[PDB]
């Protein structure tokens, strides 16, 4: 059924699975028209599909041309997400296909379920966790490939960089969620934290800086401090 | 006007005949129901005084044979039987009538209720939902499950309603996923109407027989079937005008006839609020919406 804090270690077992986040598929800037009305103008988006055990990210870029001439775009976006996830699955060798897909928003359950009727042995599950995958467009290299895209496109990343050489998936997912939560609560400060001194740099093939073990502790501490603060700055405590 | 003679009434029982009910006491001299209008199906049903568990009953058409009821003390129920000897039956009924031991189907002349609830119900289709082919009449009870239900355990005693499932390949054309799921016109008109039911009269027949089994026996899977068939029409952008008009009338009479105290278990909030207020046909069920608001405004 639903995914929550009690069955949290299931993510890191040996059953292949993906999270699907659709929060950045349909993105608009709202603006005034000459006549003083309001209009939306869409910008490129992406489906965030992630293997939490390996870190493989399948970033499907949603080009604005897909919305041309379409009505009810927030509802179309959930079905477009589901069409693209199901195609991704179909494109994978059977032994690489997921046993479960966990959607971060319950409104994706029906669309994905309907697109996956051919896969009756793939479980589509919601979650009660409040995962910060919306902050994925706060990651500079991801935001870049999306905004530069002139056509539909799939790009593959490892969101854990090389972390798994040194830490468990459980720890790697926890660092990722912490960085993303931080980027979501106060993007500026989180970004200030990350590239504090030029000696630590981002390798061409990575998303995040190359920190030592000892430097990731300092960073993780600064991200927690940030997150507890903004919670103060917000509820005054 | 036809007759169903009862060998006797050895156990105290509430007897229903279509939308009416009456009480019989243990060993009261009682030998039947007379003046049953010809030309409709009927249902005669039973709730024992000692065990309100298991309502049960028989669907039947007097044009198809001479039927009677005799209590079976082994199986502990009033059973319907067919008497094949025409003049033995006439002679049995005539003596019951002369001794004035039969109650009279009290049809008020103004009253089209039973016609309106059974307009499209036909015995031949009832016998295909309720498979028991040695008999011309069909037994149903509270606990019988549906074919779809058993997919999720005795097949001989199932209700073989037409399986409807909105998240199925039958219902959803490859490459039309969003289209077919939000507008069920394909599944209604091509799959069900043209393919499976052949015409809208057969579809309405099943819908009406589901509602009646739900109301008279509190058959939970019948109620699921009734709501499912309603929702499929309401969620279809394209429905023949004549089907919508008839549906409004069909539902109006079901809702009119439902006991006011059974509405909590037998009416599905989501389905009704969706059909009346959100669906494509939200504006096509004027009579049904007016009675539903004046009678069950709580549910909505
Ligand atoms: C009560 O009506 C009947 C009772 C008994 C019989 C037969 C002779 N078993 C037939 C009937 F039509
Ligand atoms: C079919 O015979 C009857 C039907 C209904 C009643 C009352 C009005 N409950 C009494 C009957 F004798």
């Amino acid at each position: 059924g639903a995914m929550n804090s009690s069955n949290y270690a299931e993510l890191f077992n040996n059953d292949i699975k993906l999270f699907v986040d659709d929060t950045n598929v349909y993105r608009v800037t709202v603006h005034k028209t000459f006549e003083g009305n309001v209009a939306t103008k869409a910008i490129n988006g992406c489906i965030f599909t992630l293997n939490p055990k390996t870190g493989h990210l399948f970033l499907k870029i949603i080009h604005t041309s897909v919305w041309a001439g379409q009505k009810r775009l927030s509802q179309l976006a959930k079905w477009k997400t589901a069409e693209e996830v199901s195609a991704l699955v179909r494109s994978l060798p059977k032994e690489e296909q997921p046993k479960q897909i966990i959607v971060t928003r319950k409104a994706m359950l029906d669309p994905l379920e309907v697109h996956m009727l051919d896969f009756p042995n793939i479980a589509i599950r919601p979650t009660e966790l409040r995962l910060p995958f919306s902050a994925a467009m706060s990651i500079d290299k991801l935001s870049d490939v999306v905004m530069k895209a002139t056509e539909p496109q799939m790009v593959l990343f490892n969101i854990y960089d090389d972390w798994l050489d040194r830490i468990s998936s459980y720890t790697a997912f926890s660092r990722l969620t912490l960085l993303l939560r931080a980027l979501k609560t106060n993007e500026e400060s989180a970004k200030m934290i990350l590239l504090s001194d030029p000696t630590i740099t981002i390798k061409s093939y990575h998303l995040w800086p190359s920190f030592t073990d000892e430097q990731w502790i300092t960073i993780e501490s600064q991200m927690r401090d940030l997150i507890l603060t903004e919670y103060g700055r917000k509820y005054n405590v | 006007m036809n007759t169903v003679p009862f060998t006797s009434a050895p156990i105290e029982v509430t007897i229903g005949i279509d939308q009416y009910s009456f009480n019989v006491k243990e060993n009261q001299p009682f030998h039947g129901i007379k003046d049953i209008p010809i030309g409709h199906v009927h249902v005669i049903h039973f709730q024992h005084a000692d065990n309100s568990s298991m309502r049960y009953g028989y669907w039947f058409d007097c044009r198809m044979g001479n039927f009677y009821i005799q209590y079976d003390p082994k199986d502990g129920l009033y059973k319907m039987m067919e008497e094949r000897d025409g003049a033995k039956f006439e002679n049995i009924v005539h003596n019951f009538k002369e001794r004035q031991m039969m109650v009279s189907y009290p049809k008020i002349d103004e009253d089209d209720t039973w016609y309106n609830l059974t307009e499209f119900v036909q015995m031949d289709k009832i016998r295909k939902i309720v498979r028991k082919d040695e008999n011309q009449f069909s037994y149903v009870d509270s606990s019988m499950t549906t074919v779809q239900e058993n997919e999720l355990s005795d097949p001989a005693h199932s209700l073989n309603y037409t399986v409807i499932n909105f998240k199925s390949r039958e219902a959803i054309r490859p490459g039309h996923e969003m289209e077919d799921f939000l507008d069920k016109s394909y599944y209604l008109n091509t799959v069900m109407l043209q393919g499976i039911f052949k015409n809208s009269s057969n579809y309405f027949g099943e819908l009406q027989f589901a509602f009646l089994n739900a109301m008279f026996f509190g058959n939970y899977g019948s109620s699921l079937q009734w709501h499912a068939m309603i929702e499929l029409i309401c969620s279809s952008a394209t429905v023949p005008k004549h089907m919508l008009d008839k549906l409004d009338e069909i539902l109006y009479y079901q809702i009119k006839t439902l006991p006011e105290q059974y509405s909590d278990i037998l009416l599905n909030e989501r389905v009704w609020n969706i059909c009346l207020y959100s669906s494509f046909q939200k504006n096509s069920l004027h009579n049904t919406e007016k009675i539903m608001e004046n009678k069950y405004p709580e549910l909505l």
